[PDB]
RNA sequence: AGAGAAAUCAAG
RNA sequence: UUGCU
RNA sequence: GCCUGUUUUUGCU
RNA sequence: GCAAAAACA
């Protein structure tokens, strides 16, 4: 649907009541940037352990 | 009609067909429109009050009325304010996924619409030319303006299209400067005008009507906010089961199917139209109506301002009068204006801006469709009305399953008020109920027991075309299936009307009968092998869908020396004036421009008897499209984003084609150096 | 998406559409409310005092026009058109042969066709003699096509002027069902020796190509030896001799003869259409024409603007039109393509030999039922041939005489035909308060001969169902 | 040559430069809106001139020649004198074509087939269809969306614009188109295209090829259970009064990949939490070349697993509730089909349930089973009235059965027990229908009987039969009645992989797995099942081994994993494979041993993948099925595997592997090439709009395969450099990692 | 004349 | 120049 | 002269 | 996307 072929289908789904997207300017480019700062987050924090 | 109403093996329905008098010529209008416009703007004043009182009813704006004023027994313009937020309410409440959609849309698909779709219209008003242009046209020129008065460049969207032309009527003044040489000025009252008139003309060629309709069409700088409101109106319609507008063809037949379910002990159905419709609707309410929607989804302000733009525009509609009423001293035939002399429309005199009137009640043209549908569909939802209903712009199908009868009356006096809060009135002549239900119509779809088909709807359609023998041919024979696959026509008038297309095809094309070209071929021993050389039918009931040349060749009908001869990309006579491009697969050089011509020698193009300098620039816009066309075959699948402009994206495209062409190194400079 | 995804990166965040203060001022000039209007009502329905509907216990009766009978009005004769057997030949020789052994003398002259127009159709005559259908005007042309009469009538109207101006206030004349409309009904429908209907055959492949094609020569069996089929013939050859000559403009006089051939090879002169000096600007624009064509039998009140000539051929005595009319680009077009009145007619014969196939799980394709009809305002027993037959030929009729008053009585009969289904099938019909059905079917009965028989066949039925 | 169209494309930019210095200083992008411009090709009413075009005395305009000869046999052909070199030119006779299918210079064989070809195909596959025989039975059509005409491949929509670059211009394409198109239809494609482009132009190329790979779908009225699944002979196989009756089998692989679903969610029902198994799975799975994703959007069927697996991947489903032959589909109700969770125990402490489901409200319910077609208006459990279409004389005994039990209105057989203790579901359904197969005298005692003789209902359930009384409340169907919906449905995928429908009070219950019945079929060819965690699905012993050991070889993190995990006895993904790929023997724990040795003397085994296969081939003899009681005894240095002559050998010199020192091949195959074409893909790494400084590769095949650390592809004017993969995990797991330890988190 | 039907054509 | 049953 | 909306059938870019 | 044709409101 209006998910982009490189985000991820659960990035998407966790995305889509995190912010009122439609009062913002430009919702879904808002969405989409918003979703890869989440997958940033997440290949920085990849199979990383500590203790 | 005695003739038309059998009674033992097929009944009345299935003769339907027999009343209708296509083939037949259709009327035209001929003289002035003058009358018909007055008509139809003096239409929503008189129907304001219950008694015709015009000159109380101009003064108006928004024409919302109490209860007790909306006229029960006759039409009624005007609309319920608390009517029509609290139906709005409920018709949000219900159908919540097409709301979603909506939502979705506007998020998604709105952002992304572009003006060049304005291009799909047909002639347009210009406000710069005062005439009527085609749509492309229109949309350059009035681009072209935005460009030059606001000095930036619009973005492909529609969105920035609108923000144009709402900056625009910020400026005092504006130019155009065409330069086919000619400057133009506007001023911003002029320039208002313009933008809220609407060019009036005669509908010719109009079936089914006694008396002559005139249409309108507005400028390209208030269709862009109308294309707006017509998709959302559209996203929304798609996701009701109440919509029948948005369906068409066989989808539609299912959709009226799916509701046709008569269990209950009392099963009616209700077939109608809405009288006076399209002058009956003030904007206003749909302006209220489409708020309601937009605020109970948590929009912005800003997209509320923009669906709220077409509105308050058609609410200062200038329509455009047409030359003048007609007038007898004797038996001369003089033509006047409104003004000049009294007639029946002295009372809308002081509506006259130039050669436009006025018309703040009614909205006079169908740019509505679908937002009237909505808005006729919102009065539905209430919890008096638990019947099934269908509603395209103004015909609609409504069943009742009541357990009484009296219940059954008062849902359909409901529903008719109902209708009335917004401005709707139903056509009590045109308005038929039968209380057992399984007999009805909608959009001129007859059914009894299931929807029968009408023969004559495609009658008008069984004419061959000018464009070449295997085009027309291609083009009737599918015409012909279609109809028999949607069940129009049967067996017999399939074959039939296959018969009677044949033979007026091959008359149009000199294959039948003694004339110059069966001379020729009789002379020179030229045998038809086709069908437009006078051959016998190779087509069938059942190879309606195939193609003759394939057809002939596999029964044997038409040899390969012929085949050779007829299938010739090198023949003279359908020869391209250009040289082409030419894929090739799995080849070192994917590119071969050479000279082609149409494979077939019987596809050619008939020579044709001998806004003037835009048409010199679209013809520098097709050498263009042709030259990016041919060096970036990858916008041929996609949509185009190379960066940066034009001529310098073809020069880096040609400098990498040249490099890769794997001639030596002397070949690729001298190229090089010649390109501009 | 480049841009809108710079904006949202560096967060400036335009609003992508704004309205700015004159624009709005602009805006808000015909309206109460503002651009997002807010009104201070609270959201409620009304319950609003409504009618009663009201049953149809009987179906309308359409009321018939008082007046003179309608004359033929329409660009052909129809049933009394007739034809001259020649040798076998070109249309050039046959109307060699015409012209040379004919001999016309006028029998009946009317006011709105001079008789002494008939030397202009000689004088085409002898300009198609020797191959030239454009031939210069002569004096009597200016009478036969009305040469100048915009001019002249403008200066009559302009010295007869007085008075004050006044509104148009046009008048359409009503006129009443005339008798000829019946013996069109019986003729017409008369064998014929010919078929008269020969179009080349389909390829059969397959079984349902077999039976669609034994359909279709079913109906053509039943329908072809009619006088339908000459008379469509006739048409349609004579609408596209008269349209292929209209693509031009010429200040001369063009004869397009009206000639048929039977299988024999014998030419049939139907007649011959004149076509005045025409420059045409539009489709819709009238054209004059003079149209002279073969009667069988000569009514005074059927024909009042023709003028009958006899015509003495071979000891053989034939009757001539030669009527004065103007006629368009569209409707021409339109009548070329004529020969699609047959599907209707066809529709109705297989659709009930398809339901009975269809019954009986198995084909005949040799059924010929009783349609129970009414007839004389009673319910009779009716063979599905004829019913066939006359279906063709109404249909026929209907589509020479299509005019808005056709289109609307059709259009809205409609509406009836399906009020009067339901009520056989003891279904019962509700109407709104102010419900007149009848009135949109009145309105559109003005003069139309062939709209005021299908009213008088609508009132002969029986109103009331039990 | 190419310098001849370099030179016309050359001239033809100069061309365009000069003669237009403006509409080209615009932006490239604006190509999308000024292509639309196509003004003066605008004529007012072609098909009221026809008559008199081609009866002009010059009809037919073309381009100068001299192959038509100024002046034929008599006649002039051409009106060559006037104005001579101006374009299209030339006005010649409509006898020229007439002249041309004779007397003209002939062309090439190949050409005239490729010309016809797309024709052709419709030719024959007409003349291929076996002709039945005419029945007719005034049938009620049913309106459906029908594909148009049939297709070589089926491609998903979002996967056609980049199939098609794949074709026509691979050079111009990116590495993410490439894994987007389906490579199947792109080589089938190229080879009917390779002709085909010779012929036609490129927009014409294009036209062709995508019909064929698109689907095109329309709305017609079919017949019930005998729709030719195309459009192509609508006309000619159903005419609203007859059938022909047509023979043809599926010729698809929908039914494979079925099978290969229906295999994933049974095996994905026995571990915790199913759905996100499931998705995990498809997600790592590949049929051929193409991702399972992808290839489910490319079959939409009607099956249920299909569906099933489609609404785990985000799509929808077009299956419909079914109870043996009757289909079933809810038209409107006010509430869900809502489940009575009914406990019929055998004892007080044994207790067995039989779950059923029904309705709780007012509902109405289309229904259909061959011929016979209608719907039922039905309150609660009660039935209110019955709507019927049928053929006369038949037998409605299994419709109106398939309606009790879909509705559970008869109870015999719900809320109560027929008898001896039912056994479970499948035995009391059995029962259930096989008692009332005998005894429909349920039917009658539910809706009464009626004096009236025009009910079309027979007692003993035939239609249209005459009788002493009959059935009340079920009539002759008035109008046609069809499911139709508006609003684009959405479903969920609820735990134990149950599709639910949404409604609006609730959820709608569609797809339920454990009472879906199929036998094991044939998967799909090209079923790649080495992802993770499912190897067991394939019956060869062969492919079985093939995926453990392409799994272990390919991923370092995969074979420490599977080390780990069989040398300590713990809980593998794969156990069953190990067990069912080594016979009883007694090598368990000298294996173990000297996983052992070989773990302790080089903890860093785990990157040569010669180690990794010795390691692997270790782990699996290790934790294989240790007979009972033979001794243990030294692991042999290659065995046999179960059930099949397949030798495995631990130095990998012969047998299923093989590794030379150039290269490392693992059942027939080369799963490892030292030097070029590293394991781990490719990152895109930076997208500029002038050229890196990298190697441009021409296309992004004749990539991938020299095995570049750096190479540049071309697409639209801009530059694509991709580099290398460096990171061992991937961005879908890295997210569901993250995802995971976030709920974790939330959850502890 | 005439065609025609709510007003036009019947050329410059 | 002119030929549809 | 020949509006808007929906659907359908061709052909061309 | 464009051009033509048709039907419906
Ligand atoms: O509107 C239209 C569209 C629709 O369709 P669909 O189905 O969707 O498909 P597609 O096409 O893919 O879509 P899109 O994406 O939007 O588009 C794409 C691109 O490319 C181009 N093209 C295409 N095609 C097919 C083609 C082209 N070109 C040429 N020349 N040819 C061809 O063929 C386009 O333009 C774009 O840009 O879509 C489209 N389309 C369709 N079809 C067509 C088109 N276009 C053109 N043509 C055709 N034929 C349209 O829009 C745009």
């Amino acid at each position: 649907t209006d998910r982009p072929d490189h985000i991820d289908s659960r990035v998407w789904e966790l995305s889509e009541t995190q912010e009122d997207w439609i009062t913002q300017v430009h919702g879904h480019v808002r969405r989409v940037v918003e979703c890869w700062k989440y997958t940033i987050c997440c290949l920085i924090s990849n199979m990383h352990t500590h203790r | 009609m005695n003739l038309f109403t059998p009674l033992s093996e097929i009944n009345p329905t299935t003769t339907q067909e027999l009343l209708y008098a296509y083939t037949g010529p259709a009327p035209v209008a001929y003289g002035t429109r003058t009358r018909a416009v007055l008509e139809n703007i003096i239409r929503p004043y008189q129907y304001f009050y219950k008694e015709p009182n015009v000159q109380r009813a101009l003064d108006i704006k928004t024409g919302c009325k109490e209860p007790e004023d909306i006229n029960v027994e006759g039409p009624s313009s005007g609309f319920h304010t608390a009517s029509v937020l609290k139906l709005a309410d409920n018709f949000f409440r219900k159908y919540r996924p097409a709301m979603e959609k909506l939502k979705y849309w506007i998020l998604v698909k709105l952002p992304k619409l572009k003006y060049a779709e304005l291009s799909k219209g047909r002639q347009t008003y210009s406000f710069i030319h005062k005439r009527n242009l085609p749509a492309p046209i229109a949309l350059e020129e009035t681009v072209e303006f935005l460009e030059q008065n606001l000095r930036r460049k619009i973005g492909p969207t529609l969105l920035s299209y609108c923000q144009a032309i709402a900056d625009v009527m910020e400026l005092d003044e504006t130019t155009y400067e065409g330069a086919r040489t000619y400057t133009i000025k506007f001023s911003r009252e002029e320039l208002w005008d313009q933008m809220r008139t609407l060019n009036t003309m005669w509908k010719h060629l109009e079936r089914g009507r006694l008396n002559r309709r005139t249409i309108a069409t507005p400028s390209m700088l208030i269709r862009g906010f109308v294309k707006i409101v017509e998709d959302a109106a559209k996203e929304i319609l798609e996701n009701v089961p109440t919509s029948g507008v948005p369906v068409g063809g066989e989808e539609k037949l299912a959709k009226l199917a799916s509701k046709q379910t008569f269990h209950t002990a009392v099963t009616g159905e209700l077939s109608g139209d809405q009288e006076k419709f399209n002058e009956c609707l003030d904007p206003d309410a749909m302006r209220l109506m489409w708020t309601v929607f937009l605020r109970k989804l948590g929009c912005p302000d800003w997209i509320m301002e923009l669906f709220n733009i077409p509105f308050m525009v058609f609410k200062s509609k200038l329509a455009d009068m047409g030359e003048g009423l007609v007038y007898t001293k004797g038996k001369l035939t003089d033509r006047k204006p409104l003004g000049e002399m009294p007639s029946e429309f002295d009372d809308l005199v002081r509506n006259v801006v130039g050669n436009s009137i006025s018309c703040r009640l009614g909205m006079f043209m169908g740019m509505y469709n679908l937002t009237s549908t909505l808005l006729a569909l919102i009065s539905i939802e209430r919890e008096e009305l638990t019947g099934s209903h269908v509603e395209s712009s103004d015909d609609f199908i409504h069943f009742f399953n009541c357990k009484t009868h009296e219940e059954m009356f008062k849902q359909a006096e409901t529903l008719r008020l109902t209708l009335k809060l917004v401005g709707i009135n139903m056509s009590p002549s045109k308005c038929i109920l039968i209380s057992p239900a399984g007999i009805g119509e909608f959009n001129s779809k007859f059914h009894h027991r299931d929807f029968v088909g009408n023969v004559a709807t495609e009658l008008p359609a069984l004419v061959p075309n000018g464009t070449n023998p295997m085009t027309d041919l291609a083009m009737g024979l599918n015409v012909i299936k279609h109809s028999v696959n949607t069940g129009q026509m049967n067996l017999c008038t399939g074959a039939l009307a296959m018969r009677i297309f044949n033979h007026a095809y091959k008359y149009a094309y000199m294959a039948l009968g003694v004339t110059r070209r069966t001379r020729f071929m009789e002379e020179n021993a030229i045998t038809p092998l086709l069908t437009n050389q006078g051959a016998s039918p190779v087509h069938s009931f059942s190879t309606m869908h195939l193609d003759e040349v394939a057809l002939r060749r596999h029964l044997g009908l038409l040899d390969e020396e012929t085949l050779r001869r007829i299938l010739n990309p090198n023949n003279p006579v359908t020869q391209k004036g250009d040289p082409s491009m030419f894929f090739r697969i799995e080849n070192k050089m994917p590119q071969i421009m050479e000279d082609y011509s149409v494979p077939s020698c019987f596809k050619y193009t008939l020579s044709r008897n001998r806004h003037k300098a835009l048409l010199n620039k679209e013809e520098r816009y097709q050498r263009v499209t042709s030259i990016i066309n041919k060096l970036f075959p990858e916008v041929l699948i996609q949509e185009a984003s190379a960066p940066g402009t034009v001529r310098e994206s073809l020069k880096r495209r040609l400098e990498l084609v040249v490099e890769r062409s794997d001639l030596d190194e002397e070949r690729k400079k001298r190229i090089l150096s010649r390109i501009f | 998406l480049t841009q809108e995804v710079v904006e949202t990166i560096s967060g400036e965040a335009k609003l992508q559409f704004s309205v700015g203060t004159t624009f709005r001022t602009l805006l808000k000039r015909d309206t109460d409310w503002d651009v997002i209007p807010t009104p201070r009502v609270e959201p409620n329905v009304p319950r609003i005092e409504g009618r009663r509907w009201t049953q149809m216990k009987k179906l309308p009766l359409l009321k018939e026009k008082e007046g003179p009978p309608s004359p033929w009005r329409a660009l052909l004769l129809g049933a009394d058109s007739e034809y001259i057997v020649c040798p076998p030949g070109t249309d050039q020789e046959a109307i060699s042969w015409i012209h040379s052994q004919s001999e016309i003398e006028c029998i009946r002259e009317s006011k709105s066709t001079p008789a002494s127009v008939i030397t202009c159709l000689t004088s085409s005559l002898q300009s198609f003699a020797e191959g030239n259908p454009v031939r210069s005007r002569i004096h009597e042309d200016i009478i036969a096509f009305g040469i100048n009469k915009k001019q002249e009538k403008k200066q009559s109207a302009s010295s007869s002027a007085s008075g004050e101006w006044k509104r148009a206030e046009y008048q359409v004349e009503e006129m009443s069902l005339p008798p000829w409309v019946e013996e069109e009904m019986v003729l017409l429908r008369s064998d014929q020796e010919d078929n008269w209907i020969e179009l080349e055959k389909n390829a059969i492949y397959t079984e349902v190509d077999g039976v669609a094609e034994g359909l279709v020569d079913k109906y053509i069996e039943i329908v072809g030896r009619t006088k339908v089929a000459s008379v469509i013939e006739k048409w349609q050859i004579a609408a596209t001799r008269t349209f292929s000559q209209l693509h031009t403009d010429r200040s001369r006089i063009t004869a397009c003869p009206i000639i048929t051939r039977d299988p024999s090879g014998n030419c049939q002169f139907w007649g011959m259409v004149l076509l005045g000096p025409h420059h045409v600007k539009r489709d819709t624009d009238n054209a004059p024409l003079l149209i002279a064509e073969i009667m069988g039998e000569d009514t005074e009140e059927k024909y009042p603007k023709h003028s009958v000539f006899s015509l003495k051929v071979e000891e053989k005595q034939f009757l001539l039109s030669l009527k004065i009319t103007s006629f368009s680009r569209n409707k021409l077009y339109t009548f070329s393509n004529i020969r699609r009145v047959l599907i209707q007619p066809a529709s109705i014969y297989s659709q009930v030999v398809l339901s009975r196939a269809a019954e009986n799980n198995s084909l005949n394709l040799e059924v010929n039922p009783e349609i129970q009809l009414y007839l004389e305002g009673a319910q009779r027993g009716m063979t599905l041939y004829q019913w066939v037959r006359m279906i063709l030929c109404l249909e026929f009729l209907m589509a020479i005489y299509n005019n808005p008053q056709m289109e609307g009585f059709l259009a809205n009969m409609r509406r009836l035909h399906m009020s009067r289904h339901a009520m056989m099938e003891r279904r019962q019909v509700f109407l709104p308060f102010g419900s007149r059905p009848e009135d949109k079917v009145n309105e559109c009965i003005i003069n139309n001969p062939i709209v005021a028989y299908l009213a008088k066949g609508w009132n002969s039925m029986p109103n009331v169902y039990y | 040559e190419s310098e001849c169209t370099l030179r016309a494309l050359v001239e033809e930019y100069n061309g365009a430069c000069k003669e237009a210095p403006k509409e080209m200083s615009k932006q490239f992008t604006d190509y999308n809106t000024f292509k639309r411009y196509t003004t003066s090709k605008k004529d007012h009413a072609p098909q009221m001139r026809l008559v008199y075009s081609v009866r002009k005395p010059w009809p037919i305009s073309m381009t100068p020649s001299k192959e038509i000869p100024l002046v034929f046999n008599g006649t002039k052909l051409k009106d060559t004198i006037l104005d001579l070199g101006e374009s299209k030119r030339t006005r010649a006779n409509i006898v020229v074509p007439d002249y041309w299918s004779k007397y003209g210079s002939q062309t090439s064989l190949e050409v005239v087939n490729a010309i016809l070809y797309a024709e052709d195909l419709k030719v024959q596959r007409f003349f291929s269809t076996e002709w039945g025989e005419i029945r007719y039975g005034r049938m009620l059509p049913f309106r459906k969306p029908v594909q148009a005409c049939p297709t070589i491949e089926e491609v998903n929509p979002a996967s056609i614009p980049h199939t098609l670059l794949q074709v026509f211009c691979p050079q111009y394409t990116t590495l993410d188109s490439k894994r987007k198109a389906h490579m199947g239809a792109v080589e089938k494609l190229k080879r009917v295209m390779e002709p085909i482009c010779k012929v036609q132009t490129q927009e014409s190329a294009v036209h062709i090829a995508r019909s064929l790979i698109d689907s095109n779908k329309k709305w017609l009225p079919t017949v019930v259970d005998h729709t030719p699944r195309t459009a192509e002979m609508a006309h000619f196989l159903c005419s609203k009064y007859h059938y022909v009756h047509t023979n043809t089998q599926d010729l698809s692989d929908t039914r494979s990949i079925d099978n290969l679903c229906g295999e994933l969610v049974k095996r994905s029902l026995k571990c915790r939490c199913p759905k996100e198994t499931l998705v995990a799975n498809l997600d790592k799975i590949t049929i051929q070349g193409r991702p399972m994703r992808e290839v489910l959007a490319d079959h939409d069927g009607e099956l249920p697993y299909l569906g099933i697996c489609r609404v785990a991947m985000g799509l929808s489903t077009h299956h419909t509730m079914k109870i043996r032959s009757t289909k079933f589909s809810i038209l409107n109700s006010d509430h869900p089909r809502i489940e009575v969770k009914k406990v019929f125990s055998l004892s007080p402490d044994v207790q067995v349930t039989i779950p059923y489901r029904r309705f709780k409200g007012k509902a109405k319910v289309y229904f259909q089973n061959d011929q016979i077609q209608g719907y039922f208006s039905c309150t609660d459990r009660q039935i209110d009235e019955i709507k019927i279409s049928a053929p006369k004389n038949a037998p409605l005994l299994e419709p109106l059965l398939d309606i009790c039990y879909y509705g559970s209105f008869i109870e015999p057989g719900f809320e109560q027990t027929f008898g001896f203790y039912p056994a479970g579901k499948r035995e009391f359904v059995d029962s259930f229908f096989m008692h009332h197969s005998k005894d429909h005298k349920a039917f009658l005692i539910h809706m009464g009987l009626d004096k009236d003789l025009s009910l079309p209902l027979s007692p003993e359930l035939n239609w249209k039969e005459p009788a002493l009384s009959k059935v009340c409340r079920v009539t002759e169907l008035d109008s046609t009645v069809q499911p139709y919906t508006s609003a684009t449905r959405e479903f969920v995928l609820g735990e134990t992989l149950n599709v639910y429908t949404q409604h609006e009070n609730g959820l709608e219950l569609l797809i339920c797995p454990t009472e879906i019945r199929s036998t094991r079929g044939p998967l799909p060819p090209g079923t790649n099942l080495s992802g993770s965690e499912f190897i067991d699905i394939y019956q060869d012993p062969f492919s079985r081994a093939k995926s453990l050991l392409k799994s272990t070889i390919l991923h370092a993190e995969r074979c420490k994993e599977f080390v780990g995990n069989m040398l300590e006895e713990y809980q593998d993904p794969a156990e069953t494979t190990v067990q069912s790929l080594v016979p009883i023997n007694t090598w368990g724990k000298s294996a173990k041993r000297k996983l052992q040795e070989e773990i302790t003397s080089d903890p860093d085994w785990h990157q040569c993948p010669r180690k990794r296969a010795k390691m692997s081939y270790l782990a699996i003899i290790a934790g294989s099925i240790q007979d009972r009681d033979k001794k243990q005894t030294n692991v042999p240095r290659a065995f046999m595997l179960r059930g099949s002559q397949i030798e495995y050998d631990m130095k990998a010199t012969r047998g299923l592997v093989v590794d030379t020192t150039n290269r490392i091949i693992v059942g027939g195959e080369t799963v490892l090439r030292e030097g070029k074409g590293g394991p781990e893909g490719y990152v895109q790494t930076g997208v500029f709009e002038e050229q890196p400084r990298c190697y441009l590769v021409d296309t992004p095949d004749h990539g991938l395969s020299m095995g570049l650390s750096r190479f540049c592809v071309h697409s639209q004017g801009r530059y694509f450099q991709y580099e290398k993969k460096i990171s061992i995990w991937e961005e879908t797991d890295n997210i569901k990692a993250t995802i995971d330890s976030q709920r974790d988190l939330k959850r502890r």
